């Protein structure tokens, strides 16, 4: 396989290994690879499998709920968290002895 | 397929293993999305590796 | 301009669905040509450039961006003509320009791409031209261009744990925060900025 | 392309390996000698002398 | 003598004779670096002042 | 010799323990405070047996917003940023900036061209940069005294800088469509000629201890080797490009020459091996050839011949004329050709001419007005093709000014050319790329 | 009293630490070249017994020679803290002193004195090699005198108390 | 031509050569010069505050080049090491004192510089 | 024999994965011939204008 | 006179706080922190000192409190000249005094001088200068005339003299303050590292301690300046809870992971040895005497709650300062990464 | 997988083994991996706010899984608990939850992953990076807080509190 790929096959040629293994650039991706509908990692389709196995399938109900929510709320106000000083709710740091 | 042993070519592509063997999701991901990971997905293999460690 | 020059019309002959807008000026070198290239065709055009016969010996010399939104002709406003390249700056959010040098044709080719979408999306070409990696990283960090399909999106020449695009005209040269040393924390901290006005 | 011309490092003095650089050395020394001869023949050198009365 | 040492010019100060340097009435005597000394530059309004 | 491919490479197979990193690699922070690192490079290095495997360079330790400050300031006040970009080619950086400004203005610096300053001082700066680069490379490899020997010549050249402009470093001398003709002096040219004559001795001293040394040859030869395609893919230029035989020089280009270079008969050198040894030889030869270029430039402004008496057939030397002291007259060609401009320059100033005073006041309050337009002007700086891409909006300030620095592109290839090399080879590669981070950042 | 022995030993200690004054091999910007110029033969540093050491542990002087960026300030603080005592700090160049040409920048610290205590400042941009030599020699003299600057008072017997 | 330490000169009569035209302030690339001027009781156009931040200034020389009356001159002094950062905030007092001390050598250099064009 | 363990799977790796299209992690060491390095004769290719 | 102090605390170092403060005795452990408290809001800070060695980091780092043009260091200060004090506090509306007898000093005369003479002269100078709005003297908790410790014995007289000379003076009585450069946590660590087998105690270790964080002390100083009514009153500052010496040792051992070991030396022999031999930071009679004494907040004067500062508990506050000195026992492989 | 997050980027548990003699495994989720990150490819484009929201949730999950390790290495556990840091970063995300541009969200997620990697690898300083984890309105747990302002201005409007505090130095 190495000789088919073009690696050095002689001791005197071992000194130009980098020119045949690392220097050569990798072919850029085909532009069709940027148009895929979905890029989620592949997983075995657990149709016909037990419910216990299906529990490990990607949760499509969450996607449906998120789609519904974003359809219902195309535009929302920017949340602002009050910076006013407030007494801590967890007072252990200032009220612990040991 | 020439030079690939029992691996045989289908209509839409050539398989990555012998006919009756099981497809590997990790190999599929490496081939399709080589070098790209949007997030560190925790598969069963990753979870089991964490548990073993 | 007493040299032998030819327009790079090969790109537009091959990409038959694009219109050509090209310039040459004595402000540039005799062998330098500017062209307008759409973003949705930029990646395919670079693919063609990187492996066409006469464009095979092409190197990406430079790449950067211009915040054309705030561009205004400060003098000789009336002298502007519809053929000038400045007409494309007005009302366009960003303008990312690349510059290549071709050895077979002894030529310089600059491509201008207009980004009008608010998020500044454009396909990266660092997978075609290796040196474009850091160039695009710098451009993205300094101007906020969202390069897509880029090999490495991590910042280059920007400080740690900070998000900003200083080269935008909105940003002020003095910045927004200064780094001092805090005795209470016994280490360098960053706090709000107060500076000197001449 | 078809008649390559090479520079070969073969002596302690890299100038000696190139006929042009030997001539550069000789021209520099010739210029120095010519300047020295002219100045010696003249016998003196005019110079700018500060004068405080320039600031009246 | 600073310029003479630095080789800016070949003229040197001469006491009691035709000099190459102007001697104005408002000139002050040269002083070495006075930093790290009470007679150091104190900006107006500085806490030391 | 038998094969050693399996002992030389170790691939990684999916979910395989043997074909995997069976060791905890050393993640070292090469720099910033490292003698080999120039001082502002934080390279995360993945060593495995003291052999570099993975590079993660951080180069923001010297980012200063130079382009932002240039945009804020007018044209003239942004020039010294170009001196700061490169610590050893500041003259070339100034030349590129001024070339861009005058390209926007649509004119050329005839005064500088005829006085020959912008070529002789560019070559002197090239000698400066090559001396520093070779000295630092030798210091990294291990040789010590080369730094002192090179820095003596650097001190001489800095003395020339200070004599012409008053600053031994960061000259800020070149300016668009203007020249300080008063500073240019014949005695300065004579001293430069003396320096050129004595520079051969320093070159030979370095050459004797470096060029033929077995250790030096074993350290550099066949290290960092790369083809034209790498030179092309990573935008390698200048010495890095010529070491591949690309034969790419911007000074001897028909459509890209920018000074008196195109009309001087000098030689550029390239190597058939793209390794550190060839790059070192190229730098030495370029240093040597800068002497020839300087000699030609100075001769272009010299009056060699003289009036010969008819009776005696001997020279008639002027006893009380300045031309007897020296044979080099910097203002010779300028006075001969542009007589009216020279007379106006030397007769009218801001203390006696209303127009000159107004021009001076405007020039120093708001910089010269530059017509709106886009330009890209480049020079063959010692570290490669250094360019400025300036967009002007018609005001006294540059709307945008991008700087194409060869140092960034040269540092981009460092992982490629130094992946499989040792740490001792990587410290040589960082020196051979000849990078200063001022222009990188 | 201990002063009888302390004072001559103080003088010896000051002389030794003045004679052997090893700065740290740390340069950030163009000011580095000027430091190298001082180190090299034309203005030999070794004449005054200053030799540069790579590790901070073996350094007596911290030559802040070059611009300091926000991305680097923690590193400078860590280097200063890790340098073994006693030590002094010398800022070199306008950028190291007060931000220099980049005082109005968004990345540059307006002065190394904000992160570190600066013992001495050497103005210049770049400071001349002789300027750096002058600063180092002045720092050495001040260092020699720092041991006993007439703090303790003399009693009726002229012995400090 | 050496640019060392900034100083402010005077006419031979003792009058200040500095007229508050702010050309030097505008040309200063580093914004290191701050000038405020008020009419003098006699009526002269003279500055009331002339500060140069030696830590913020790059010794380029633009100030002396833009000065139309050779008031601000970057004299040859370079041994200006300071132990306190405040000592490098040169004020009008400091600049005038530098000019008074270094006038001889500065004038000697200016003579040659002015005569060169002739 | 110890080396052979990492060699076992290289054949299948190179057979099933494209060495150029697929981004496969690997490590390598660069070798130089010391005899050739010491016997090398320095030389450069001088270039001048056409005559 | 008027004790009002109008200052703006909403700005950073480059702002103008409106406080001009002279801080005597700032070369100690707490001096840099107190100076930085005022400096970080833009206040002008003066540090008069006569410290040996001048090149010490303790003197050097005082310049970082405010910055350039705001922090000044007055060297070679003379503590028996009134003109020196007048110059020091000429332009200061705040005068903080931390000049107290060092733990290294056993001489009663020197301790009394440091804790009384300097404080009285500072108070007299403040009285002379009509622009000194506020004076903040630092006393010690447990100060009493019957106190065996010369330091406390002289500090009681010092605070009395300060009150007599400047009736608008504010006296703080902090408990054992701890921090990175303190004399309590650092001393514990250094003693245990130098012996490697034990900490040498000289008593039953039943003395009560109420540690307070130095950050809390600085916040208390700022709040005291803000509160006009705090003038002319004595404050005792301490942590939320009181621990004995044995309990403090146990807490430190538990936090750091180092097993505890206390080696007992008889109090009488320890006192004789320390009072008859040379004393330095880590070997002094003051530590031996104060081991038995209780240094806690008593109800006789105002407390920290009056200043409206909530001090952090000792276990929480001191944990960060012992991260480096942690026992390395059995740990997980993930924890091995560090 | 040839990525920094790949399952083969784990730190070996032993010099001659990975965690066992019969199995191979390692931890790379709650700690940094073995090899450094040489390249971080851009997030694949998200065509929907659903995909953008999923990316945000996954990034936040990774941040929550890593926070205890970050706190331990940076010695900032005393300042805030792990859950407190998680909630503070949750508030940070909530302030940005109004975004409705998938491209901007992808860019933000890339920046977040980069900063998280910096925190893991100690590229940033603890004092500089704790600004994201700091409470919005609660005191830091390692310091004693001052409630003087609250006592003085109890049951008073924020406008009045700001009016009394001031917004400009009074000296000039
Ligand atoms: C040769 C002629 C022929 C005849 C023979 C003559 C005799 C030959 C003797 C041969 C052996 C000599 C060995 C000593 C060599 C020189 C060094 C030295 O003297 O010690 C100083 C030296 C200083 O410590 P260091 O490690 O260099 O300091 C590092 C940094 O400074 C620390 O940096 P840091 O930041 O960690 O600082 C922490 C803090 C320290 O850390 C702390 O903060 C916690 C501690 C604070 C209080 C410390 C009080 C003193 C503790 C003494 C401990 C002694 C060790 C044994 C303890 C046993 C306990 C069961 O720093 C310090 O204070 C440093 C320690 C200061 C010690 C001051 C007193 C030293 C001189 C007197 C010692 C007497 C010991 C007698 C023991 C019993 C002998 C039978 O080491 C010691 O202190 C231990 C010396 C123990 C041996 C003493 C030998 C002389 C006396 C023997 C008895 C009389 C003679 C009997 C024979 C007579 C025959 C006729
Ligand atoms: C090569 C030179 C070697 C020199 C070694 C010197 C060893 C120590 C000599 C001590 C002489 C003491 C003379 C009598 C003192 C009279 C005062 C008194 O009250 O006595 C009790 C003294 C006083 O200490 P005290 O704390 O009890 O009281 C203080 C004094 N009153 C009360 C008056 C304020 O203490 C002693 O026990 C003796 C002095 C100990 C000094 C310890 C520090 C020594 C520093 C040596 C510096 C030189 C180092 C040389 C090596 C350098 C190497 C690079
Ligand atoms: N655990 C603690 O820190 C506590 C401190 N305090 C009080 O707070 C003050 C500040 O705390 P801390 O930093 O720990 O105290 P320090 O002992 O560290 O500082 C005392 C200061 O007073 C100086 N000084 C000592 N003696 C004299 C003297 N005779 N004449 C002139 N100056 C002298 C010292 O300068 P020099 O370096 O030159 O000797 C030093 O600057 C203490 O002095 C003490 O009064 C109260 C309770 C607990
Ligand atoms: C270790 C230190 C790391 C510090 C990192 C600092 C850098 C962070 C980078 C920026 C991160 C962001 O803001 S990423 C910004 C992401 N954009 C959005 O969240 C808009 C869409 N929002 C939603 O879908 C939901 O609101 C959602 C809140 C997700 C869930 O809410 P629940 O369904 O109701
Ligand atoms: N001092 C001089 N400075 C500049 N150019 C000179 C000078 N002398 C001669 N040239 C040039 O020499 C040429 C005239 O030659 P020649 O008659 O030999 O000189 P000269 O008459 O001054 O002795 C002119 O180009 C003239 O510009
Ligand atoms: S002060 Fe000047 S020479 Fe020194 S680093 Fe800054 S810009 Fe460069
Ligand atoms: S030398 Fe240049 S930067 Fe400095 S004050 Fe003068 S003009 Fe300004
Ligand atoms: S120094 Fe010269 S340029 Fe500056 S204000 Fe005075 S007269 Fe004008």
């Amino acid at each position: 396989k190495m000789r088919d790929l073009g690696f050095p096959m002689e001791g005197e040629e071992e000194e130009y290994i980098e020119q045949r293994v690392f220097m050569r650039e990798q072919l850029p991706p085909l532009e069709s690879e940027f148009w895929k509908k979905n890029y989620d990692p592949y997983e075995q389709d657990l149709f016909h499998f037990p419910d216990s196995f299906k529990a490990y399938q990607q949760q499509y109900k969450r996607y449906d709920e998120a789609k519904k929510y974003f359809e219902e709320n195309p535009n929302v106000e920017a949340t602002i968290i009050d910076r006013e000083f407030k007494e801590p709710t967890n007072k252990k740091p200032w009220t612990r002895k040991y | 397929v020439k030079g690939k042993g029992s691996i045989r070519k289908g209509i839409h592509g050539e398989g990555f293993g012998a006919p009756s063997h099981a497809h590997d999701a990790l190999i599929h991901q490496i081939k399709q999305s080589k070098d790209t990971m949007d997030y560190q997905n925790i598969t069963n293999e990753v979870a089991q590796n964490f548990a073993n460690h | 301009m007493q040299n032998k020059y030819m327009q790079p019309i090969q790109l537009f002959i091959v990409f038959e669905k694009l219109n050509s807008k090209m310039w040459i000026s004595k402000k540039l070198n005799s062998n330098h040509s500017i062209a307008l290239i759409p973003s949705n065709w930029f990646y395919s055009i670079n693919l063609f450039l990187k492996r066409e016969l006469l464009f095979s010996n092409i190197t990406l010399i430079e790449n950067s961006a211009i915040d054309t939104i705030s561009y205004n002709l400060e003098t000789n406003q009336n002298d502007l003509d519809k053929t000038n390249i400045e007409n494309y700056f007005f009302k366009n959010k960003m303008l990312v320009f690349y510059n290549y040098y071709n050895y077979f044709l002894k030529s310089k080719l600059t491509l201008f791409i207009i980004l009008n979408n608010l998020n500044k999306n454009i396909d990266s070409i660092d997978r075609i031209f290796a040196n474009a990696n850091w160039l695009e990283r710098e451009t993205s960090e300094m101007y906020g261009i969202n390069y897509k399909w880029k090999i490495d999106t991590r910042k280059l020449l920007l400080d740690y744990s900070k998000i900003e695009n200083p080269m935008l005209k909105e940003f002020q040269s003095e910045g927004t925060q200064d780094a001092f040393y805090n005795i209470f924390e016994n280490q360098v901290v960053v706090l709000k900025n107060e500076t000197v006005e001449l | 392309k078809y008649n390559p011309e090479l520079y070969i490092y073969k002596t302690y003095d890299m100038a000696a390996d190139d006929p042009v650089w030997r001539q550069v050395k000789l021209d520099l020394e010739w210029t120095f000698e010519n300047i020295a001869e002219r100045r010696e023949s003249l016998g003196y050198m005019p110079t700018f002398k500060g004068d405080p009365n320039f600031w009246q | 003598w600073h310029g003479w040492l630095s080789h800016q010019y070949d003229d040197f100060p001469t006491r009691t004779g035709n000099s190459a340097f102007v001697k104005h009435h408002y000139l002050k005597q040269h002083t070495a670096n006075l930093s790290n000394t009470p007679l150091n530059h104190v900006p107006q309004g500085a806490p030391q002042n | 010799m038998n094969r050693s491919i399996f002992q030389l490479w170790k691939p990684e197979s999916p979910r395989s323990n043997v074909n995997s990193k069976q060791i905890k690699t050393m993640n070292v922070n090469f720099g910033p405070q490292h003698p080999a690192a120039h001082g502002v490079l934080r390279l995360i290095l993945q060593l495995n047996g003291e052999i570099a495997e993975r590079f993660d360079p951080h180069i923001g330790l010297l980012h200063r917003g130079s382009e932002k400050l240039i945009e804020d300031r007018p044209y003239l006040q942004g020039m010294p940023y170009f001196d700061r970009f490169d610590y050893v080619s500041m003259m070339v950086q100034e030349h590129a900036y001024c070339l861009g400004i005058e390209s926007l203005l649509g004119t050329t610096n005839y005064s500088a061209t005829f006085t020959q300053i912008r070529t002789m001082y560019d070559e002197l700066t090239r000698i400066l940069n090559h001396l520093l680069a070779v000295a630092c490379h030798a210091l990294d490899v291990g040789s010590m005294s080369s730094v002192f020997w090179a820095f003596e010549e650097r001190e001489k050249l800095m003395e020339f800088y200070e004599r012409v402009c008053g600053a031994r470093m960061h000259a800020a001398f070149y300016r668009p469509n203007e020249v300080n003709l008063n500073a240019v002096s014949s005695f300065l040219m004579e001293d430069i000629l003396e320096f050129s004559r004595n520079f051969f001795t320093t070159l030979n001293e370095m050459h004797n201890v470096l060029t033929y040394n077995k250790i030096w040859k074993q350290r550099l030869i066949n290290i960092g080797t790369y083809s034209f395609q790498t030179c092309l893919d990573y935008g390698l230029t200048g010495v890095m490009a010529r070491s591949c035989g690309l034969k790419r020089d911007l000074r001897l280009s028909k459509t890209e020459t920018y000074a008196n270079y195109y009309y001087l008969n000098f030689r550029s050198y390239t190597g058939q091996h793209g390794d550190c040894y060839d790059r070192f030889l190229i730098r030495m030869n370029e240093m040597c050839e800068s002497l020839n270029i300087v000699n030609q430039s100075i001769n272009k402004i010299s009056k060699f011949n003289n009036i010969v008496s008819i009776n005696t057939k001997k020279n008639i030397l002027n006893k009380e004329n300045f031309n007897r002291q020296t044979t080099v007259l910097p203002h010779l060609v300028l006075s001969y050709l542009n007589k009216n401009d020279y007379n106006l320059k030397n007769t009218k100033n801001d203390y006696n001419s209303m127009e000159e005073l107004i021009t001076h006041f405007k020039y120093w309050s708001k910089g010269l007005k530059v017509e709106s337009g886009y330009t890209y002007q480049s020079v063959e700086s010692p570290k490669g093709e250094f360019g400025v891409s300036m967009l002007s909006d018609g005001s006294n300030k540059p709307y945008k000014c991008k700087v194409r620095s060869p140092a960034l592109h040269h540092l981009q290839v460092l992982p490629k050319i130094g992946k499989g090399h040792f740490l001792a080879d990587l410290v040589a590669l960082v020196g051979t790329v000849d990078i200063v981070f001022g222009e990188i950042d | 009293r201990v002063d009888y022995i302390v004072t001559p030993i103080n003088a010896v200690v000051s002389w030794a630490r003045q004679g052997s004054f090893w700065p740290l091999t740390f340069g950030l910007a163009c000011c580095a070249v000027e430091m190298m110029h001082a180190t090299v033969s034309r203005y030999d540093f070794d004449r005054f017994g200053v030799i540069f050491r790579a590790t901070p542990r073996q350094a007596d002087l911290i030559l802040v020679a070059g611009t300091l960026t926000n991305k680097m300030a923690p590193g400078l603080r860590r280097l200063y803290e890790q340098t073994l005592d006693p030590k002094w700090v010398l800022s070199m160049g306008s950028c190291a002193n007060g931000g220099g040409y980049y005082h109005y920048s968004y990345s540059v610290v307006r002065g190394c004195n904000r992160i570190i205590p600066v013992d001495i400042y050497v103005p210049g941009c770049p400071p001349t090699a002789e300027a750096l030599m002058f600063g180092v020699l002045q720092l050495q003299k001040s260092l020699y005198r720092q041991i006993n600057e007439g703090e303790k008072k003399y009693n009726k017997k002229d012995l400090t108390y | 031509l050496f640019r060392g330490e900034h100083a402010l000169r005077r006419y031979p009569t003792g009058e200040e050569r500095c007229i508050a035209c702010k050309l030097c302030q505008s040309a200063c690339p580093a914004r290191a010069i701050t000038i405020e001027t008020e009419p003098r009781p006699d009526g002269s156009r003279r500055t009331v505050r002339y500060d140069i931040d030696m830590t913020k200034c790059i010794y380029c020389g633009f100030c002396q080049e833009a000065c139309p009356v050779d008031a601000i001159v970057e004299g040859p002094n370079y041994e200006q090491t300071a132990y306190l950062h405040e000592d490098l905030f040169y004020d009008k007092y400091k600049l005038l004192e530098n000019g008074d001390k270094w006038e001889p050598q500065i004038a000697r250099n200016i003579e040659y510089l002015i005569n060169q064009p002739l | 024999s110890n080396k052979n363990y990492t060699i076992v799977k290289q054949s299948n790796l190179l057979t099933m994965f494209d060495f150029f299209k697929d981004f496969i992690n690997f490590s390598f060491i660069r070798k130089q011939d010391l005899n050739n390095q010491t016997n090398f004769n320095p030389s450069l290719r001088s270039i001048k204008k056409k005559y | 006179r008027s004790t009002q102090l109008k200052f703006y605390d909403g700005g950073n170092r480059q702002s103008i706080s409106g406080i001009r403060a002279t801080i005597f005795g700032a070369t100690g452990f707490m001096g840099p922190y107190i100076g930085a408290a005022l400096g970080y809001i833009g206040s002008d800070v003066i540090f008069p000192h006569n410290h040996v060695y001048a090149y010490d980091d303790y003197v050097k780092e005082l310049k970082l409190c405010a910055g350039s043009g705001q922090s000044y260091i007055m060297r070679h200060f003379n503590y028996d000249d009134d003109n020196m004090y007048d110059m020091a506090i000429k332009n200061s509306n705040v005068v903080i005094n931390l000049v107290g007898s060092r733990l290294q000093n056993k001489n009663f005369q020197k301790a009394a001088y440091a804790n009384i003479h300097v404080a009285k002269k500072i108070a007299e100078a403040c009285a002379r200068n009509p622009n000194v709005r506020r004076l903040i003297h630092f006393s010690a908790a447990g100060a009493d005339t019957k106190s065996p410790s010369p330091d406390l014995h002289t500090k009681f007289h010092g605070e009395e003299a300060v009150l007599n000379a400047f009736p608008n003076a504010t006296i703080f009585r902090p408990c054992t303050v701890y921090g990175m450069q303190d004399y309590f946590i650092r001393h514990w660590i250094k003693e245990r590292d130098w012996w490697y087998h034990f900490n040498i105690v000289t008593d039953d270790c039943t003395a009560k301690r109420q540690p307070i964080l130095i950050n809390d002390v600085a916040q208390c100083v700022l709040n005291a300046l803000k509160l006009q009514e705090s003038a002319g009153q004595i404050y005792e500052l301490g942590g939320p809870h009181v621990y004995s010496r044995l309990e403090v040792f146990e807490m430190l051992a538990n936090l750091s992971g180092r097993p505890p070991k206390l080696a007992h030396i008889p109090h009488d022999i320890a006192l004789k040895i320390t009072q008859n031999f040379y004393n330095w930071e880590f070997f002094n009679m003051e530590k031996v005497i104060k081991d038995k004494l209780d240094l806690i907040v008593t109800g006789k004067h105002k407390t920290i709650s009056d200043l409206y500062v909530q001090p952090v508990s000792f276990p929480q506050g001191a944990e960060q300062f012992i991260d480096d000195v942690r026992y390395r026992g059995v740990e997980t492989h993930d924890n091995l990464e560090k | 997988m040839n990525h920094y997050w790949g399952s083969s980027n784990t730190i070996p548990a032993s010099s001659t083994q990975n965690n066992n003699y019969f199995s191979g495994g390692g931890n790379n989720v709650t700690i940094r991996g073995n090899e450094i990150m040489e390249r971080l490819p851009s997030q694949t484009p998200s065509q929907n706010m659903v995909q953008a929201s999923m990316k945000t949730l996954r990034f936040y999950r990774k941040f929550c899984r890593l926070i205890p390790f970050i706190l331990r290495i940076h010695n900032i556990g005393t300042k805030f608990t792990a859950q407190q840091a998680m909630i503070n970063f949750g508030n940070y995300i909530r302030e940005r939850n109004h975004y409705r541009d998938p491209g901007l969200i992808d860019h933000r997620i890339q920046l977040g992953y980069e900063l998280l990697y910096e925190a893991e690898m100690h590229f940033s300083q603890h004092t500089i990076l704790m600004q994201y984890l700091s409470p919005y309105n609660t005191p830091l747990s390692d310091r004693g807080y001052s409630y003087l302002e609250k006592v003085k201005y109890g049951n008073k409007s924020k406008f009045l509190q700001g009016f009394y505090k001031g917004n400009k130095p009074t000296e000039f």
